RNA sequence: UACGGUGCUGAAGCAACAAAUGCCCUGCUUCCAGGAAAAGCCUCUAAGCAUCAGGUAACAUCAAAUCGUACCCCAAACCGA
RNA sequence: CGAAGGUGUGCUGUGAGGCAUGCUGGAGGUAUCAGAAGUGCGAAUGCUGACAUAAGUAACGAUAAAGCGGGUGAAAAGCCCGCUCGCCGGAAGACCAAGGGUUCCUGUCCAACGUUAAUCGGGGCAGGGUGAGUCGACCCCUAAGGCGAGGCCGAAAGGCGUAGUCGAUGGGAAACAGGUUAAUAUUCCUGUACUUGGUGUUACUGCGAAGGGGGGACGGAGAAGGCUAUGUUGGCCGGGCG
RNA sequence: UAAGGUGAUAUGAACCGUUAUAACCGGCGAUUUCCGAAUGGGGAAACCCAGUGUGUUUCGACACACUAUCAUUAACUGAAU
């Protein structure tokens, strides 16, 4: 699909096709995107349906005047693209109260485990909250294990019992005892061997009703893909509350059909995380995805964290002095790396994103990060005193942070500029 | 015999400036440079027909240049020419225009 | 605002290979 | 004067080389001739738009045009040109002694 | 047409390039070069195409 | 507030006297040296028109094209190197 | 295994010079004999270029003098901000024509140009920037004068000039007040208007020239009256009590 | 004629070409804005304005063609007689 999100500017052209007509740019991108889908797994019965209400549309409106048609096609596009996936209803993921029952009914495997974390994961870096996990799948063996590791590796505890095939009890046993300690939320994945999925779920029915849970999820690899549907469906009717995710995004090939059958069933999602990584894990609203002409966008996001900054410095003292006396030094500059790799400086977005509103080069953002760890070598290799008169960098002074830092000269003589510079420019206030 | 007019290339690409957009604030009047035997009458109809625009009288000026590129001797004039159009709110574009 | 002081940021760290 | 069409292990009568074979060439009339058989080394400044610096400096269009004699299954020369009937006509593409194309 | 693919009828309907045929060229015309995505190629083919076609008339016509 | 400036809001807002080389004044008076032209404009008819066309007025609407317009201008942008 | 040319040395001849050779140089040079000459400069207030001298001397362009605190910057007497101070004000202000032809505004940079420094400029390099039915030119009209079918002259060139056609410095139609841009402005926006031509509807009617008539349409000087620009005082309104 | 090419400063880019139809060279032809004898009148050369036709016409009207002076002839006219 990925290269189709491209169809979006390969269609940001004027020149237009061969066609006198360029009436077909349309179209094509139609089949064009609509090929990039099916292919990309994605049922099609559907589909008709929506290439169809797109057609309808067309011969039935028109762009309030005083703007291109080409967009608006999108708007409309985007529009439906909505609709033809998780239309619109924006998941609540968070408490409805404390504390909390996940229920993590699983087919077979496949994010069975895993998951959690990230989510779990996630939540802890989220709310002051307690976190809780337990092994809920005794039929398949790294139950604990493989995941065990994390829970510690990221500081959030979980319980279990070794061997010992029998969900409920050690279910109920766990449970209340975060409880009993009083925590904030429980994740706890399940699933069963029964080869039939009625079973599967014929599980999650004591499993569930034995238990009282209040929220509670399934989950399923793209791998699946549109096929899931029934599954998932099946359950949909057994627990309408009972939203849920794909597993592995990154981890197959076909999605689509995945979350799409998903959705044509009310179906409910609330995530989707990429893959692998303790973190991939990501919300969900359609229009998130898409964001960003199919799917992720920021920044908005990594854009706002601007405000952040900007706005801050505000925050050393907002003033911590009204005026101007001279009250701090400008080392941030590297003072914004730290940010950011400490949390959130990862690459805030800087995608960039659509060239806007000038289209510039590819090294841009293109070539400077994934790499730009380096700047940061020095600085550190620094007093700081130096970065406030980021003007008495004789070749003396710094060879020793170029090599006390460890790179080879040229690098620094090359960047101590695009700090001169960049303000120069920058400080370009009329 | 047929009207010798470009009934279409009248025009080329948009002006583009401070002056522009800002323009379109006042009554989405935009900007583009015609080419210099344009007369507004012909530019009228340029965009408002095929471009569907629907516009209503303009402006149009001239504007030289002249400069200097290389070391010595080397210089010119270069000439263009400046237009406004209008377009009425009523009678929109559906704009085609972002960020 | 987000523009040009988040693009300025952008184009400094790149432009400067230390 | 073109000796080359899609591939000519010449040699190097002269030129800090004895006889190192090689491809590219690209002889003519108004253009160049390059060929593996000079290189060089240094690499021109790169301010930091983006780093408009691969880096790594070796020949690019080293110099050595025509001049230069051309492949033949035994030792060197044997200066080409020379026609054929029909077979074209489009250039004499021929071979001295014995050959035509390699 | 192309070249002796032109040579056919004697409409002067392929003459249009100008007309949604042309308007593509429009778009990719802002200078300060910004477009570059992939295969760009905004250079004139269909310009020096217009004549040839603009040619001929007269050879079928007159001269 | 960027330090230049910005968005909003906003009172009274009259009378008396005094003037011009400006205006009535292409005037009035007077003098000898006795003070452009042609078109527009108004009007009168010729040939011609001969229930027509045209004319006048009211309003309705369309048209009013194309060049110049930046800045210096008793001066650091003009004439004097 | 270093030509010419350049710079030293030794020997040699009566001399103009010759030879050898160290250094530099990076390619050509030419015994001998004979031949053809742009064949040898210190001078011509000689031509051209380069460099001295005077001499770090005179001078730095109106005697309307400037002081200070900040800012920026490698550096500030000169640039930006501020408070003082002084100068012009029938102007040293404002607008336009003539002429100039981007000098305008923004960002930048300080080599050369600024009679110094220069972060500053009418300097460099970029961009941006002059929007009309009512202002002007085109355009109707003609002045002086120019050109001039045919025509009259004149060795040729060509001169003169009838019809006629150009030619403003003069006559012909119509818009103002607020607002706004970094820079445009009776051109853009708002509010309120106006001129002329075609077409149309209505009403009433004799229309019609390159022609006739009127009119445009015109001096100098002087003498008022009335009025407006506009100023002053009061009233009114807002503000302060030193 | 061909394995190479899109003139130069001029690269870069986007392209065109390669065992019978790129590029290049030669012949013939097409197009050839405007000013300039300049030739429709005008004119401070590159611009201002007009008469008669023409098609389209979204039927508004516009873009284009012809309209210089003079002589030979011809045709038609036609003063003072
Ligand atoms: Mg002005
Ligand atoms: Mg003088
Ligand atoms: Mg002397
Ligand atoms: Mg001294
Ligand atoms: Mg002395
Ligand atoms: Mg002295
Ligand atoms: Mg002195
Ligand atoms: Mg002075
Ligand atoms: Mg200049
Ligand atoms: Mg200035
Ligand atoms: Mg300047
Ligand atoms: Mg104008
Ligand atoms: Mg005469
Ligand atoms: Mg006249
Ligand atoms: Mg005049
Ligand atoms: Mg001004
Ligand atoms: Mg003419
Ligand atoms: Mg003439």
């Amino acid at each position: 699909f990925d290269n189709l999100t491209d169809r979006l500017s390969r269609t940001l052209r004027n020149i237009s096709g061969r066609g006198r007509l360029t009436e077909d740019n349309v179209k094509d991108t139609l089949r064009e995107v609509r090929m990039a889908l099916l292919e990309a797994d994605v049922a099609l019965p559907v589909v008709r349906e929506f290439i169809n209400r797109v057609k309808e549309k067309a011969v039935g409106h028109e762009v309030n005047k005083s703007l291109t048609p080409g967009q608006e096609f999108v708007k409309i596009v985007r529009n439906e693209l909505v609709a033809a996936m998780g239309e619109e209803n924006q998941t609540l993921n968070l408490a409805a109260q404390p504390p909390a029952v996940v229920l993590m009914a699983g087919l077979q495997g496949a994010g069975k485990t895993t998951s959690v974390g990230k989510l779990g994961k996630f939540l802890r870096e989220k709310h002051k909250k307690k976190v809780l996990v337990v092994s809920a799948d005794v039929y398949r063996p790294a139950a604990i294990k493989q995941l065990e590791t994390l829970a510690e590796q990221v500081g959030v505890d979980f319980f279990p019992s070794d061997v010992g095939q029998k969900p409920v009890d050690i279910v109920n046993a766990a449970l209340k005892e975060a409880k009993l300690k009083f925590y904030d939320v429980l994740l706890v994945d399940t699933a069963g061997r029964l080869h039939v999925d009625e079973a599967m779920m014929d599980e999650i029915k004591q499993v569930h009703a034995s238990i009282n849970p209040v929220e509670t999820l399934f989950v399923v690899d793209a791998m699946t893909g549109q096929d899931a549907a029934n599954t998932a469906k099946a359950f949909n009717e057994a627990l309408p509350l009972t939203g849920v995710v794909l597993t592995k995004v990154d981890g197959d090939a076909r999605g689509g059909a995945a979350l799409s059958i998903r959705h044509i069933t009310g179906k409910p999602i609330k995530f989707l995380g990429v893959g692998e990584k303790t973190e991939a894990l990501e919300p969900f609203h359609p229009d998130r995805i898409a964001s960003r002409i199919l799917g992720m966008g920021d920044v908005l996001s990594l854009i706002e964290d601007i405000e952040s900054k900007v706005d801050r410095a505000q925050a050393e003292k907002l003033a911590s002095k009204l005026k101007k006396g001279d009250g701090f030094d400008l080392n941030d500059f590297l003072e914004q790396l730290r940010q950011m790799k400490n949390m959130g400086g990862m690459a805030s977005l800087m995608g960039k994103l659509p060239g806007m509103g000038q289209i510039p080069d590819n090294v841009k953002s293109q070539m400077d990060d994934k790499v730009l760890v380096r700047m940061e070598a020095i600085i550190n290799s620094m007093t700081m005193k130096e970065r406030a008169k980021p003007e008495i960098i004789k070749g003396s002074r710094k060879r020793r942070i170029a090599a006390g830092c460890g790179m080879q000269v040229q690098d620094v003589n090359r960047l101590l500029k695009q700090f001169d510079d960049m303000q120069r420019m920058m400080k370009k206030m009329k | 015999m047929i009207r010798e007019e470009r009934l279409l290339k009248v025009l080329r690409a948009p002006h583009v400036s401070e002056k522009a957009s800002t323009a379109m604030e006042k009554s989405n009047t935009i900007v583009l440079k015609v080419a210099k035997d344009a007369t507004k009458a012909e530019i009228k109809a340029a965009v408002q027909k095929l471009f569907e625009v629907e516009v209503e009288v303009v402006n149009t000026l001239v504007v030289k240049g002249k400069v200097k590129r290389h070391g010595q001797r080397i210089g010119r004039r270069s000439d263009w020419k400046k237009a406004y159009v209008t377009l009425k709110e009523g009678q929109n574009l559906d704009f085609v225009g972002g960020a | 605002l987000g523009f040009p002081i988040n693009f300025l940021t952008l184009y400094v760290t790149v432009q400067h290979k230390k | 004067a073109a000796k080359i069409r899609r591939d000519d292990e010449v040699i190097v009568l002269t030129g800090k080389d004895k006889g190192k074979r090689g491809k590219v060439k690209n002889v003519l009339s108004s253009g160049k001739v390059i060929v593996e058989g000079i290189n060089l080394v240094k690499k021109h400044q790169k301010p930091v738009p983006a780093l408009n610096q691969p880096g790594g400096i070796v020949e690019k269009e080293a110099a050595i045009q025509v001049s230069n004699v051309a492949i033949f299954n035994a030792a060197t020369g044997k200066a080409d040109r020379v026609g054929f009937r029909f077979e074209d006509g489009k250039k004499v593409r021929f071979f001295k002694s014995n050959s035509e194309t390699i | 047409m192309k070249a002796k693919e032109l040579r056919e009828k004697s409409v002067e309907e392929l003459n249009t390039e100008l007309l949604n045929l042309l308007r593509e060229q429009f778009n990719l015309r802002m200078q300060a070069a910004s477009g570059q995505l992939q295969q760009s190629h905004l250079l004139k083919q269909v310009r020096r195409d217009v004549a040839r076609v603009k040619t001929l008339l007269n050879e079928k016509a007159g001269a």
